[PDB]
């Protein structure tokens, strides 16, 4: 009991995590929601031989996200936690890691072209004046 | 059976604001690190710089055990984002923006060489021979 | 005169004298791309399946393909032949890229 | 349907002779000062630290968008008129334009009295204008 | 000359010179060529050659492991690890960060009075003048390893003969500087 | 023929013999891990430079619009007969100038020389 | 006579030769590092 000490009872229960790539447009509405309760559904399908796992995002929150999976034995991967009260913890281990992608083929770009006009908003260029200073 | 064909649904929020931060930190693969005998850990700011915006100390086990140095990933998060999904008896995922992003590196304690008789060392450039009576000295 | 000023730089035009091949001019069609932020480029590829290089595990860039953007590493990428026509179809259509 | 080989020494032709009525021969020089005006000064002189004092008071100065005008010429009597090429070159002078400059300056008397002043278009120097660029009076 | 490779990274951002290279067989037998062929760096600001296992030890790595991860991708192949570790024998005086910066603060033209001048002097240069296109902020450092690492493991695949020598007039490798980028640089 | 690395502080590993029970073990610069026998073989090195050269063909080199394609040579893995043939050309001289061919069928990287 | 070899007939393919090392100086410079340095 001390106050550098990290809780290590999320990994003495060997809780396997998930660790998932999103685009921006996703983050922003979930923003936007402010925690209403629900932004979407998780779906997963597993085959005789194969998984399928995808995300559908929900009707009240729009007014399909297909998810790819990879590999992840490549590194170790866990989460912790800090507190205002300075009480370290640790929550668990990643075991799975995902990428979240949009169903949209063609019409994404579209989108893609007004962010890249929300972000040359802010960059600024020089201007002609017709009239030398007063 | 029911494995084969799975089908469950697990429902997602995400809290607006919360008291406890959450970051992220990572081991190398080959590092082999065990928490079952992390009976005692401290992490706490560094002094070597004498608070923010500086690396971290870990230690673990007091003196006697590891001990690691933690610095920020260079990454800044304006066009990225990290949640983590935590299970609960209640089920619905908790969607947990991320703070920051940590990395720790192995430090291994022994008796290490000191620059000033290094300074000394450095007339044996290449002229060293018996590499590992060196130590024997220290 | 190189193999490589083909288009680039006329091949017949050159001075005379102590300046010979350290001089020359350009050929009818040669336009010299004159500057462009990568932030664009990045953040698209960061849209697409582009791994960070901070990111990534250590063991997992030796089978991948390494990505340069303005001679600055970016990262990795797996699948590299779709990322070559996604690239080159965008820059025929000149609208992000 | 496709280009035979007959009509073929004709429509590559048509093709680059719309080049060279939409660039130009001299079009790197052009685009190049292009890109230099409209970006990279203000750029430049974004990028450059806004500069600090101290003496207690606090003065710092910051710099923000960069306005050119046309090519001016400034006579005995202190007139501006814009100025000919023809102008230029007859009288020996220099074609230029004038470069402007807002800058705010912000004040801080250690008693949270921080009321900037937006300090308006100045005149700092003229860059030589590069003929028939878009920044020019041709 | 004495220098068989070099890896010429001249750097700039929207210029510092880096001269990563590599010492020939010049020397015979256990005084010199005990080991093999030595890599070393040079850098901007400092005026000596440093070795880049020292440098790589300042970046903040420790463990050689992640070093000759850096260096090296795939471990199936020995070439490169038979051919990179005589700088690992010229590498066992420095073992920790702070020593590597105390050495490399030292090598430079002006070092400092003590630790606290010489390791803040080697962290600057080390900071913003080490590739400043990959990182100039504070926390910009394993894109620099990563880099430095992409730069070594050139050197030694033109080394052992898989990359084919650059050439400078190719035009491939060449940028023309128009009224543009000059009257910026003036301006 | 290879070196590792020790799972203490991650460091080299060079071969020794003790001077108690004669056998090859490894041992790190700082750690009392000593390593045993099944890589008793410290410095081979091929002077003649007689390596494989159908080891670092990528098989990626089939998706490259410069290379040229034959038909006369069929793939013997997965019996395309289109093919892509070129020649080594590293930073090597004397070399023999032999054409490596790579079958240019997707998912089969097949190369082989003749 | 510090590094005896055994020579091979020339009907193997290999036609290796096995020089070592004996007592006449064995009875600073390490092993392994002596005999790596008389390699090159
Ligand atoms: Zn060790
Ligand atoms: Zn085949």
């Amino acid at each position: 009991a001390e106050r550098g000490e990290l809780d290590l009872t999320g990994a003495k229960q060997n809780t396997g995590v998930w660790l998932v790539k999103v685009p921006k447009y996703l983050s922003q509405q979930w923003a936007k929601a402010s925690g209403r309760g629900e932004v979407g559904k998780l779906r997963i399908a597993k085959t005789q031989g194969r998984t399928e796992v995808s995300f559908t995002l929900n009707e009240d929150l729009a007014n399909e996200h297909p998810f790819v999976l990879q590999s992840v034995g490549g590194q170790t991967l866990t989460v912790f936690t800090e507190s205002s009260s300075d009480k370290l913890s640790l929550e668990g281990i990643v075991v799975q890691r995902a990428e979240c992608r949009p169903a949209a083929s063609e019409n994404y770009m579209r989108l893609k072209r007004l962010q890249i006009e929300e972000s040359s908003k802010p960059v600024r260029l020089s201007q002609q004046l017709d009239k030398v200073v007063t | 059976g029911p494995s084969s064909q799975n089908v469950t649904e697990y429902v997602v929020r995400v809290p607006k604001n919360t008291t406890k931060k959450y970051n992220i930190m990572a081991f190398n693969a080959a590092d082999k690190v065990n928490f079952a005998t992390w009976n005692q850990a401290r992490l706490e700011r560094d002094l070597s710089n004498k608070p923010e915006d500086q690396p971290w100390l870990l230690r673990v086990n007091g003196k006697s055990g590891r001990k690691f140095k933690g610095i920020k990933k260079g990454g800044v998060t304006e066009n990225t984002s990290y949640y983590i999904f935590t299970q609960c008896p209640d089920g619905a995922f908790e969607a947990f923006p991320v703070h920051n992003w940590y990395n720790f590196t192995p430090l291994a304690r022994h008796r290490t060489l000191t620059a000033e008789e290094a300074e000394e060392e450095w007339e044996r450039r290449n002229k060293v021979l018996n590499h590992f009576s060196i130590m024997q000295q220290r | 005169l190189h193999n490589t000023l083909w288009g680039m730089v006329c091949p017949a035009e050159t001075p005379e004298g102590h300046a010979v091949g350290l001089v020359k001019n350009l050929a009818l069609m040669a336009y010299i791309s004159v500057g462009s932020q990568p932030s664009p480029i990045l953040e698209f590829l960061e849209e697409w399946s582009m791994e960070n290089l901070e990111e990534i595990s250590p063991a997992a860039i030796a089978d991948a393909t390494k990505i340069f953007v303005n001679g600055c590493w970016v990262g990795i990428h797996k699948d590299p032949e779709q990322l070559m026509n996604t690239l080159r179809k965008l820059r025929r259509q000149m609208d992000i890229i | 349907d496709e280009i035979t080989p007959d009509l073929w020494q004709e429509a590559c032709w048509i093709v680059i002779s719309s080049y060279f009525d939409e660039k130009g021969l001299v079009r790197q020089q052009l685009d190049s000062f292009d890109e230099f005006i409209q970006m990279s000064v203000q750029r430049i002189v974004e990028d450059a630290p806004p500069i600090d004092l101290q003496a207690p008071p606090r003065y710092l100065l910051k710099f923000e968008q960069i306005y050119l005008s046309k090519p001016t010429h400034w006579e005995r009597d202190g007139a501006p008129s814009p100025m000919m090429p023809n102008e230029a070159r007859l009288r020996n002078l220099t074609y230029s334009a004038p470069l402007y400059v807002d800058i705010t300056k912000t004040v801080i008397k250690e008693g949270e009295e921080q009321l900037q002043t937006q300090h308006q278009k100045t005149f700092i120097g003229k860059i030589p204008i590069m003929l028939r660029s878009t920044y020019c009076l041709l | 000359s004495k220098y068989a490779y070099t890896g010429e990274c001249r750097s700039c951002l929207e210029t510092s010179t880096i001269w990563v290279s590599m010492l020939a067989r010049g020397g015979q037998g256990a005084k010199k060529s005990a080991i093999g062929q030595r890599i070393v760096a040079t850098l901007p600001y400092i005026k000596q050659e440093v070795p880049i296992i020292i440098v790589f030890r300042a970046l903040g790595f420790v463990s050689d492991r992640d070093i000759l991860e850096h260096i090296i991708y795939d471990f199936e192949d020995p070439e490169m690890m038979e051919m990179v570790k005589p700088s690992l024998d010229e590498a066992f005086v420095i073992q920790e960060q702070n020593v590597a910066l105390n050495f490399i603060g030292s090598r430079g033209a002006k070092p400092g009075v003590t630790k606290e001048k010489r390791i803040k002097y080697a962290k600057e240069v080390l900071q913003k003048e080490m590739l400043p296109h990959v990182g100039v902020s504070d926390f910009c450092e394993t894109k620099k390893a990563y880099f430095l690492g992409y730069m070594v493991h050139r050197l030694l695949l033109a080394a052992l003969g898989r990359r084919e020598l650059d050439d400078r007039d190719h035009y491939g490798n060449k940028r023309l500087d128009l009224a543009g980028p000059l009257l910026a640089f003036l301006f | 023929v290879g070196i590792r690395f020790c799972q203490e502080c991650n460091n080299m590993l060079y071969p020794k013999e003790d001077k108690e029970n004669r056998i090859l073990l490894y041992a790190c610069r700082n750690c009392d891990y000593q390593q045993e026998a099944d890589n008793s073989c410290i410095y081979v090195n091929k002077i003649t430079h007689e390596v494989d050269e159908l080891t670092q063909i990528i098989a990626d080199v089939s998706q490259d619009p410069t290379l040229p394609r034959t038909e006369d040579h069929p793939c013997q893995k997965c019996g395309h007969k289109e093919a892509v043939f070129f020649q080594s050309h590293s930073a090597r001289a004397e070399d023999a100038m032999r054409l490596y061919y790579v079958c240019t069928a997707p998912h089969c990287g097949h190369r082989w020389t003749e | 006579d510090d590094l005896n070899c055994i020579f091979n007939d020339d009907n193997a393919e290999k036609l290796v030769l096995r020089i070592r090392i004996m007592n006449s100086d064995e009875n600073k410079m390490d092993d392994d590092v002596f005999l790596r340095c008389i390699e090159s």
